[PDB]
């Protein structure tokens, strides 16, 4: 069954730290931290406005 | 594996194996220790009196600074059906060891680091903090040639998974590198938490197939702590030791330990630590079960 | 050059709308998505606390 | 490409591509139209006047209620460069053909919905909300015996995508669809930014890849608008020219055009969308320079 797992990464903007809490299975877990390695990167709420 | 179970727990009871364990040697009789024994390369080990050997150590590049290619890192390499399997057994960085440590993380190709201990523990020093903190200067960090960008981090209960991006700053080429702490290990002793170790030891197994299917061959991890040889032997006795049991190949846990020491020296270092190993692999058979 | 995207999706427990905003290449965009067809759902800053 | 360009543009000032559109018949002479034209099949329309041929038609699985399994949809199929293309073009659902609509998408497989119109438009409904909205009733709407849960919505500029998961509710499987809907359309006429629905076309292609990957087959996509021969045919038509620019086939717009008349009747109804499709080859072509 999916879990609670807690990502911390950095704004691309702004240098804020962002927490993200999902729920997911582990093998949808590792392709999302996968991603974060790739080119994905998240805009903190501020940034975004 | 029922009868492995019942065989593991017979050879418990027979009241022999912490005797093997003393009779093990803690290191090879004429073991060579050329280039860790030169003065040079007295300051570039966090323990004296722990060294690689020369056949087995890892190479660097030489470099003005570094002209031997030094650092405290054995590779360990062991075949168990028909699979090698291959580490690097490291001491914790040196304020002044970290770009020697990525050095060898690029050469060897490193795709994941294993991590067995804490920054400071009790109020000594166990590893210097050789990767970034997230939100601190870009989440980047520079040693050496090598700019490390720390980009995600998923604290679990037992363990912390960090993922890096390593760039080589004369070619510009960047890679990823898999971090993951051990963050449970009391100050003294083992940790009374076994299932916790075998969550690590699951999490390790996890990412090294991630990122060999990623890679579309099979690099060693490096394994470390504060020396290279205490918990380091731990984790990796007990990963091997799992495969062995998960395979039904017949080598006994003595037999092993003797090969680890023969790649590098004291590789588990206290009684209490090998009695865990066995504590691990019970338990693994008994979650089987 | 990455670009930017914004996300809509449910909380995994109170139905509320969540809206991430992210930068990345198509193919991590792409990839992304596909994650929230299989298993990988946000939880809402108040359900996390 | 740059003779392709060239040729194209040379017979837009021949002054006939005009001229040809008026000779190509609306639909087939001896055309049958047997089961849409039954009484009890008239509500199923939302123009009465635009139904399936019944060579071609999308037939549905009976029910008590519909037993002739009805749904005014046709399948498309063009073999361009040894390559079959396969789409069903159909109305946009009516609030009583919703569970229809998604009983079509479950038998035919369909990956992709291309919803090339708003629901409503100058006050006219163009198609009913077939699929839940986000955060309303757990993101969830129940059609018949298919459960439907938007999972996620990225706006673009031109168009949204939103993905979907469908639940058979008595057999429990669940399948993937993705909803693609041009928001650019105007009320009236064609429109102005062509680039725009080039990249509604580019994503159609980039979807379709995308779930012809996952299957590791090749489903028709499912194009709607109000009456599923406008908008749809224009979509359409300018997809199997741009494939047929792209690998070098020797069809002519208007071959085409009369393929797919042959098929599904009134496919493009005005020579303002034929200018169109035009248009955007046009664009296509000066982008590859
Ligand atoms: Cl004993
Ligand atoms: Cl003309
Ligand atoms: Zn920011
Ligand atoms: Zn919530």
């Amino acid at each position: 069954e999916p879990q609670r797992h807690t990502m911390l990464c950095m704004c691309c903007k702004c240098e804020a730290r962002i927490e993200l809490v999902v729920e997911s299975s582990a093998d949808d877990l590792r392709a999302f931290q996968q991603l974060f390695l790739n080119t994905l990167s998240f805009v903190c709420p501020w940034c975004a406005s | 594996m029922d009868e492995r179970f019942r065989t593991l727990k017979k050879k418990l009871e027979e009241g022999m194996v912490f005797t093997e364990y003393e009779q093990i040697p803690k290191k090879k009789a004429n073991g060579i220790f050329s280039t860790a024994a030169l003065p040079e390369n007295a300051e570039r080990s966090r323990i004296r009196e722990v060294v690689p050997y020369e056949e087995n150590r890892v190479e660097l590049i030489p470099t003005k600074e570094n002209n031997t290619g030094y650092i405290n890192a054995s590779h360990i390499k062991v075949v168990v059906g028909g699979a090698e399997w291959h580490y690097i057994a490291t001491q914790g960085p040196l304020p002044h060891t970290c770009h020697d440590f990525w050095q060898m993380v690029w050469e060897q190709g490193v795709n994941v680091i294993a991590m067995v201990t804490a920054e400071e523990e009790g109020g000594r020093t166990k590893s210097h903090r050789y990767w970034p903190k997230l939100g601190s200067k870009h989440s980047s960090a520079t040693y050496g040639k090598f700019k490390v960008t720390t980009k995600f981090r998923t604290d679990s209960v037992c363990y912390a998974t960090t993922g890096l991006k390593v760039k080589h700053l004369l070619s510009g080429q960047e890679r990823t590198v898999w971090h993951l702490q051990y963050t449970d290990w009391p100050d003294h002793g083992c940790p009374e938490d076994v299932q916790g170790f075998l969550s690590y030891l699951e999490e390790i197994q996890s990412v090294r197939r991630h990122t060999n299917s990623m890679l579309e061959r099979h690099p060693p991890i490096v394994v470390h702590c504060s020396a290279g040889v205490g918990r380091t032997g731990v984790l990796i006795l007990s990963e091997l030791m799992i495969y062995c049991l998960e395979h039904n190949e017949k080598v006994e846990v003595p037999m092993m330990l003797r090969l680890l020491r023969e790649q590098r020296m004291f590789m588990i270092q206290t009684i209490a630590q090998y009695k865990f190993v066995y504590q691990v692999l019970i338990q693994f058979l008994q979650n089987s079960r």
